RNA sequence: CUUGAGUCUCGUAGAGGGGGGUAGAAUUCCAGGUGUAGCGGUGAAAUGCGUAGAGAUCUGGAGGAAUACCGGUGGCGAAGGCGGCCCCCUGGACGAAGACUGACGCUCAGGUGCGAAAGCGUGGGGAGCAAACAGGAUUAGAUACCCUGGUAGUCCACGCCGUAAACGAUGUCGACUUGGAGGUUGUGCCGGCGUGGCUUCCGGAGCUAACGCGUUAAGUCGACCGCCUGGGGAGUACGGCCGCAAGGUUAAAACUCAAAUGAAUUGACGGGGGCCCGCACAAGCGGUGGAGCAUGUGGUUUAAUUCGAUGCAACGCGA
């Protein structure tokens, strides 16, 4: 805004982990309110996940998140009619909330049955660069190289 | 703006050096104003204008010297 | 500031007198302007004047660029 | 093929492309590059990101000759010139002298002014 | 007669003018070397140039035009104008100490001359630029703006043209009337005190419709000249004169309107500037526009489909 009185709302941890960044996955995954709804989701399918790698419960969706995490992106802007994307690195809360953002949408337009497992799926393809959520941060970063020329004001 | 490099001296330093000397000779500011052709009544237009604005700023800073604001 | 040609009794600046002549090219042989040096106006156009014959002789370079 | 150890760069950078040719001290050219054949096109070929990246490729286009200490010549009123410059020192040539040599006429009439 | 006007003596500054020569940078072209795939251009492109070797870089040569820095609301000239450096011929201005002539002045219709640029004629020259022209874009169209090229012309000699927002939109000459801050150029006395010329800005009285001018007046006066009499028609037609032509100059009328206009004020507006704000963008979530149905409206139909609201701010509105 205009103003900039905007400040930091808090975010309960999740029961299960006490996680601030897996609380925010519920969030972002959840539809209309149903919170409940949402948490049997990724509980279910961290557990899936988990079992699936023998990693852990928690840092095995860490580590898909170091696939999916943007570096840099570009902002339009325009100057003499025709835009010009400028690459600006993305700050470390934003980067979370574009993984995030970008594995519950590239879940959601799979083909798998569940929701959990549909989840699960994506969340496993991100761990060896496979599912369409890293194919977004790859197409991010490549149009973000190829207009590195506009780094500048 | 011819630059030598001496001994014991950074690039950067020595990359510095290059622009101040050039800038100095304003080989920059010359090129920008031959890349078009200047009609010598504007030329002289553009003169006279740059005249009585370097003026006019000058006693308008003279008169901010015997006025207060707050 | 301080034109230096009136304080020493100039009447002509001797375009052969290149050593006071150097005094008032920049490092690419460009005339300096009196408003940096501080000249007068007449000496300065018997400055430019000499500085002129200087560069026809080779005494004086036109430009850094030679 | 032969060596040569001392070479003169010559930047033309222009406010529509940057131009980076590596000579000798005789004045015969070696390799060059351009910031449009670098892979720079339109808007992009005129920023000093792409006259830094014609830096690099004609430093690499010219290392089979291998020379170790270089003069540069800077011609031009482009957005490219200081970038070029840098972009030849992190290459790893010893930079000897760094000399602006842009045509100034004390001459001919200049092209009518553009009424965009 | 000497105070206005002028002459002589000494010097000063100056892009004042005419002729000639010459220097350096740069552009273009030509020949060649190095070298390889782009160059150039634009908001983006394309035309265009380039593997027949461009662009870049270096060497040599040719040619024309203009003189970076100095350079300055600096200087000179009646005005137009005048800008590298040197020589020759030449005009004017100013200053100081006198001497000399003895008002010998000012203005000036007609007349004479000079008079930017474009243009015209004849003969040369031609780098760059560039009307016309061609091509490519842009666009609804684009006979433009932009791009790539490009001929007259721009340069020289002679002759014509005689017009410009030829403007300080302010005729010339003379006198008088508070000040301040400068620039430039002399000159006298000891950086200081004067005294002349030219010139820039601010400002007092005064004047002015106001803006503004203000010792360089648009103030107070005098001498002479030019010009004006509502807007349009119209600086046009016809006639005369001038011109190779283009046209220039002098210069109406019918008719038509009741205004046209100047300055300043308050607003509004600007694809003017500056500073801020709003789910206004940006960052996100979910929608509408597609389907069925509900409802209102328009249209149509009907005997009637009651009337009203009907940009935002009418359309699940009066109901
Ligand atoms: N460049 C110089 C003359 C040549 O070119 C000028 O502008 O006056
Ligand atoms: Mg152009
Ligand atoms: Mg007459
Ligand atoms: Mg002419
Ligand atoms: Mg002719
Ligand atoms: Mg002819
Ligand atoms: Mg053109
Ligand atoms: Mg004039
Ligand atoms: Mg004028
Ligand atoms: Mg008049
Ligand atoms: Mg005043
Ligand atoms: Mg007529
Ligand atoms: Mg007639
Ligand atoms: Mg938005
Ligand atoms: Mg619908
Ligand atoms: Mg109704
Ligand atoms: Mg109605
Ligand atoms: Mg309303
Ligand atoms: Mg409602």
């Amino acid at each position: 805004p205009r103003r900039r009185v905007i400040g930091q709302r808090k975010i309960l941890p999740d029961p299960k982990f006490g996680s601030e960044l897996l609380a925010k996955f519920v969030n972002i995954l959840m539809v209309d309110g149903k919170k409940s709804t949402a948490e049997s989701i990724v509980y279910s399918a961290l557990e899936t996940l988990a079992q699936r790698s023998g990693k852990s419960e928690l840092e095995a969706f860490e580590v898909a998140l170091e696939n999916v995490r943007p570096t840099v992106e570009v902002k339009s802007r325009r100057v003499g009619g025709s835009t010009y994307q400028v690459p600006v690195e993305v700050r470390p809360v934003r980067r979370n909330a574009l993984a995030m953002r970008w594995i519950v949408e590239a879940a959601r337009k799979r083909g798998d049955k569940s929701m959990a497992l549909r989840l699960a799926n994506e969340l496993s393809d991100a761990a060896e660069n496979k599912g369409t959520a890293v194919k977004k941060r790859e197409d991010v970063h490549r149009m973000a190289e190829a207009n590195k020329a506009f780094a500048h004001y | 703006p011819v630059i030598k490099v001496r001994e014991n001296e950074p690039f950067d330093v020595a990359l510095r050096r290059f622009k101040r000397s050039c800038e100095k000779a304003g080989v920059l500011a010359e090129v920008r104003r031959r890349e078009f052709y200047e009609k010598p009544t504007t030329e002289r237009k553009r003169a006279k204008a740059s005249a009585v604005k370097r003026h006019a700023k000058k006693l308008a800073r003279e008169n901010a010297r015997r006025t207060r604001l707050y | 500031k301080f034109c230096r040609f009136t304080a020493e009794g100039v009447q002509e600046i001797d375009y052969k007198d290149i050593a006071t002549l150097k005094n008032y090219i920049t490092e690419s042989g460009k005339i300096v302007p009196s408003r940096i040096t501080g000249t007068r106006a007449k000496y300065q156009r018997q400055l430019a004047r000499a500085i002129k014959r200087a560069r026809y002789l080779s005494l004086l370079p036109y430009t850094d660029r030679h | 093929r032969k060596q040569v150890s001392d070479g003169v760069a010559h930047i033309h950078a222009s406010f529509n492309n940057t131009i980076v040719t590596i000579t000798d001290r005789q004045g015969n050219a070696l390799g060059w590059a351009t910031a449009g054949g670098s892979g720079f096109r339109g808007s992009r070929k005129s920023t000093p990101f792409a006259a830094q990246v014609a830096a690099e490729r004609c430093a690499d286009a010219v290392k089979e000759y291998g020379i170790k200490n270089l003069e540069v010549m800077v011609k031009g009123p482009g957005p490219g010139r200081e970038s070029t410059i840098r972009a030849l020192n992190a290459a790893g040539f010893r930079i000897t002298n760094i000399t602006d040599v842009t045509p100034i006429p004390h001459g001919c009439r200049p092209p009518k002014k553009r009424r965009v």
